[PDB]
RNA sequence: ACCCACUCGGCACCUUACGAGAAAUCAAAGUCUUUGGGUUCUGGGGGGAGUAUGGUCGCAAGGCUGAAACUUAAAGGAAUUG
RNA sequence: GGACUUUUACUUUGAAAAAAUUAGAGUGUUCAAAGCAGGCGUAUUGCUCGAAUAUAUUAGCAUGGAAUAAUAGAAUAGGACG
RNA sequence: UAUCUGGUUGAUCCUGCCAGUAGUCAUAUGCUUGUCUCAAAGAUUAAGCCAUGCAUGUCUAAGUAUAAGCAAAUACAGUGAAACUGCGAAUGGCUCAUUAAAUCAGUUAUCGUUUAUUUGAUAGUUCCUCUACAUGGUAUAACUGUGGUAAUUCUAGAGCUAAUACAUGCUUAAAAUCUCGACCCUUUGGAAGAGAUGUAUUUAUUAGAUAAAAAAUCAAUGUCUUCGGACUCUUUGAUGAUUCAUAAUAACUUUUCGAAUCGCAUGGCCUUGUGCUGGCGAUGGUUCAUUCAAAUUUCUGCCCUAUCAACUUUCGAUGGUAGGAUAGUGGCCUACCAUGGUUUCAACGGGUAACGGGGAAUAAGGGUUCGAUUCCGGAGAGGGAGCCUGAGAAACGGCUACCA
């Protein structure tokens, strides 16, 4: 969501099977492991040289996109870490020949490489059920109106 | 709905109460005795076979 | 429901089975084996629907306690053993040996081969991994598993194992002009040419065919079988070699036959 | 038993669920085993398909790693020091994962004489060319060296005690010790 | 101020049917069996019935919303004729 | 192999599309409802065709088109090209 | 495949509804009934109640034969009751009460899991720095005899005996590499001999590279040149993507597996010894893959109701961290911390004489109505709950408790 200091909860957050070596010294710093999500999908600048830890990022994290790719607008953002997508679309009832508008709720993750507000057009991606209701992964964030 | 399921069930219960209770004539054990009739209709016929 | 399914009922049947919709309310259901149920070929479908040489279902039963049926090089006595693809099964008694392959309609046809050519088996490679002890594997599109193969085999090629000890020999790679089997879908049972592989990421390849009579189509990856270079195969091709006649033109095929 | 379907919770927007089968096997949760320490007690637990979840009850002498040195040797257990989730489980001294213990420490300071030749807190000529090949790289972490002098260190256990039956784990060292003190300083 | 001519916007008036309607009549009730410019509301035979019941606003008088059971072959509207 | 690569709706073509049911091709079940059979021989160890095809308007995937209907962009240039 | 006609209607014209007419893979009932093919049938009301009988048991050459069973190899050898063992009983069949984003349909996912079975691969390392392996040990059923109960698929105590039961237990190559070191002879040091190194589990660490190319540095500094110091071909698989597959090191484990099983044949070798060696199968066994499945999961879609406008968080409601639990993800549960989540695009509540679907009737088109019912999926076995066995069951032709 925004930035906040990194160990304020009751347990060290430090990324599993990443161990720096307390006894050789090195110029680079601290050892940050990262992947990409793949499907042409380009690691943000912030995730690789971050300072945070989400384990459920698609990116310096151990989760993985893979499944459907969605697209939608944001309506709130008031949650921890997570936003609400709007997705809208027409339906066709067929006796009338006609449309109807309509619209669903997705509950996403974002992760803090992203800076999200309302507006947003977001691509998300599936992402491994990960709490209750959030399937998908914020991966692409394209501007509003600028 | 549980208004309707328990009226159903009101009903049919006293509706199986009615018939027990009609049918306590019958339990021919010691208070019941059926009264039946073996009529033949051809003089070539006898009852007791 | 509380564990595996052991019945089938007739009408649930793969439709390619021909069954007789009347007849009893059953269907045979192939227990597990090297092929998935709605591609396999049971040996009671195959040796009393298809080729009549038995009559009930205890008389195919006599046949294979026998000891008489050999699918793939070894005795089978399961009457609902699932044959399948490429099975090249083989009656020692008549000295006869047959190859499952489809039809261009897209059953399973008898196909009668030689002694020769009974003796091979063309293999769709569907995984290459490492194993224990770091042995790599390839595992093929009937279940079998071969260690050490050739560096260069790749997923969705070719192997041509024997019969008797694996032991892969030369191999099909996939690239533009390979000839295709069609082993899934509406084009189930056509042979042409691959001339343009689409790669899309995230799933469900499309391979682009065209056929000896130009007439082109498009499947997914998972129903395409690579069996050789342009107008040479590796194996005995069925009767009709997978043109897919119109309908209109399969009448006017027939006219020429009836009549003297 | 317990359950850990999801049919039983309200839906995402406040809507009641109403049942529609009986609980399922395939579905179930068991009593938690809260390992305690003392004399070695290890059930076994049937599960799904036909294997076994060892439920440590009662757990000691586990096996703890040097994370840096990258050894493991079998140590004891003095009690649990700091638990992240539950406080409670400090004061029952009960083990899980991620549970800030202590362990006996003089498996590993005899380690470190046999294998680098100093002696912390305070003949055979081919051994001190090995101490002289392992020489200049026996200078460790201050803290860790200052508990050795008490014999007492500190440990986070990186098993699942309930799941495994052992109790595993590693050693505090670096960033993440000195984030531990400053929890046990300022909150307990 | 009045007269003449034109124009824009009005309240209406008279004749007619290219059309429309069951007819009275209608420059809209026209451009609808050759049926689609946009859009809100309302109706679906008569009694029972604006009744019962619930909700609501009102100090009250009341208002707004508003049924069903049952029964019935009617209920109507336009113009002329003795 | 790297990237800039507006966002849609719409419509064509295609893939993956259970059988049965519906339409429909072939076939004298004695005709037919049906069924998927059967047909031809020197009927002396036989030969052989068939068991098609279509329909599914929503949702998802791929591709062709760019009219119609939306959407964004250079006005403090905080704009493009070397 | 497209026709209407009567009531109102008193003379006329229209709004209007009713009645008539026809179909029904739509139920009942009445009258009548010769022939052939074909065939639905206690769904609606009472998912109400059950007398009686049957519906799930099973043996090949290939697990155990001393039946005082039958019938014709001096350990047995043919057939074969009973019983132990293994497997099955979780399929089939029935019903539609529940159930309104639930089930279900089509389409995705498991880089988020379990899998008996079939199919294919897969085990020179076990005790050990002094020993049963030309083969370890017990219990028991069936049986013998003695009894109890009114009764049941009730069983007690006593004596026997087998395993593919249960409980233990060993052979097998050489090489290589690491720690520990008799050390000596004096060094730019190199050395006898001691241990360890399968698989499974658990923890920690390392490798798992690869956009094209030029020098000055020091440290670890190696083979060779010409000891100036020169310096090379250097091994790395797959995915769109991985902390993947796999490998290496340090350890851990009330130490998992690594054949004490069975059938059919008498082959070959000489050193001619009851020596050595060997064929064709059957059943087991660890891991991987495969198959039959299963559990969760993505997008979209469901009938009537505003006389239901706010709903969800007491008692998890939405999110975060950590643990526990599970086969596994996940508020699934727990501890703490946030205050969120849905809705006029109809949330939430209510009704359904609502299992969903493929499909059925009706035909000028679009539609209207129906779908308990021969196929697919779900659920239940009088109502609830709990659990054993097993790969699989919250099973009812299994058990336990409560209610009727």
């Amino acid at each position: 969501s925004t930035e906040l200091t990194v160990q304020s909860e009751r347990a060290f957050q430090k990324q599993p099977h990443i161990f720096n070596n307390p006894k050789v010294k090195t110029s680079k710093r601290t050892k940050r492991w990262y992947k990409n999500a793949g499907l042409g999908f380009k690691t943000p600048k912030t995730a690789i040289e971050g300072s945070y830890i989400d384990k459920k990022c698609p990116f310096t994290g151990l989760v993985s996109i893979r499944g459907k790719i969605l697209t939608g607008t944001v309506v709130s953002t008031k949650m921890h870490r997570t936003i609400v997508i709007r997705r809208a679309y027409l339906h066709y009832i067929p006796k009338y020949n006609r449309y109807e508008k309509r619209h669903k709720n997705v509950p996403v993750h974002v992760s803090p490489a992203f800076r999200v507000q309302v507006g947003d057009i977001v691509t998300v991606g599936q992402c491994r059920p990960i709490s209750k209701t959030v399937r998908f992964n914020v991966v692409k964030v394209s501007a509003a109106a600028g | 709905k549980l208004q309707r399921k328990n009226k159903a069930k009101q009903l049919r219960a006293q509706r199986i109460l009615d018939s027990i209770e009609n049918r306590k004539l019958f339990e021919g054990k010691n208070g019941a005795a059926k009264i039946i009739t073996i009529v033949p209709l051809v003089n070539d016929l006898d009852p007791l076979d | 429901a509380r564990g595996p399914k052991k019945h089938l009922k007739r009408l649930a049947a793969p439709h390619h089975w021909l069954l007789d919709k009347l007849s009893g309310c059953y269907a045979p259901r192939p227990s597990a084996g090297p092929h998935k149920l709605r591609e396999s070929l049971p040996l009671i479908v195959f040796l009393r629907n298809r080729l009549k040489y038995a009559l009930n279902g205890r008389e195919v039963k006599a046949i294979l306690m026998q000891r008489h049926v050999k699918v793939d090089g070894k005795v089978r006595t399961d009457t609902t053993y699932p044959a399948g693809f490429m099975d090249v099964i083989t009656l020692d008694a008549t000295n006869e040996n047959f190859r499952l392959v489809y039809d261009v309609k897209g059953r399973f046809a008898v196909h009668r081969i030689t002694d020769e050519e009974a003796s091979y088996k063309l293999g769709k490679v569907k995984k290459v991994q490492l194993g224990k002890k770091g042995v790599p594997y390839v595992v093929t599109h009937d279940g079998r598993t071969i260690r050490y193969p050739d560096p260069n085999i790749k997923v969705n090629d070719t192997v041509k194992i024997d019969l008797a000890s694996g032991k892969i020999t030369d191999f099909i790679k996939f690239d533009a002009g390979k000839l295709v089997y069609v082993t899934g879908g509406r084009n189930l049972g056509r042979i042409g040419t691959i001339v343009h592989k689409e790669r899309h990421d995230g799933g469900f390849d499309l391979v682009h065919i065209k056929d000896s009579l130009d007439n082109t189509f498009v499947t997914r990856l998972n129903n395409v079988f690579v069996i050789g270079e342009q107008g040479k195969p590796y194996i005995s091709l069925p009767k009709g070699k997978g043109i897919k006649l119109s309908i209109a033109e399969e009448r006017d095929r027939r006219r020429a036959q009836q009549g003297l | 038993g317990i359950s850990r379907d999801s049919r039983h919770k309200r839906s995402a927007t406040g809507a009641k669920r109403a049942q529609f089968r009986k609980k399922r096997k395939f579905e179930l949760g068991r009593q938690p085993a809260n390992t305690k320490i003392g004399a070695k007690r290890i059930h076994s637990v049937r599960t799904r398909g036909g294997n076994k979840k060892y439920r440590a009850l009662r757990i000691e002498t586990g096996n703890f790693s040097w994370a840096s040195e990258g050894i493991s040797k079998k140590t004891r257990i003095a009690g649990v020091v700091y638990h992240p989730s539950n406080n409670e489980l400090v004061r029952t001294n009960t083990l899980t994962k991620a549970a800030i213990v202590q362990i006996d420490a003089t498996p590993f300071r005899q380690w470190f004489e046999a294998h680098y030749g100093q002696t912390l807190g305070k003949k055979s000529k081919n051994a001190e060319r090995k101490w002289a090949a392992r020489a200049a790289s026996a200078k460790i972490e201050s803290s860790v060296e200052s508990q050795f002098s008490a014999g007492r260190l500190y440990a986070c256990i990186s098993s699942r005690p309930g799941q495994s039956g052992r109790c595993d784990g590693y050693i505090l060292e670096g960033e993440e010790l000195a984030f531990y003190l400053r929890r046990l300083t300022a909150k307990k």
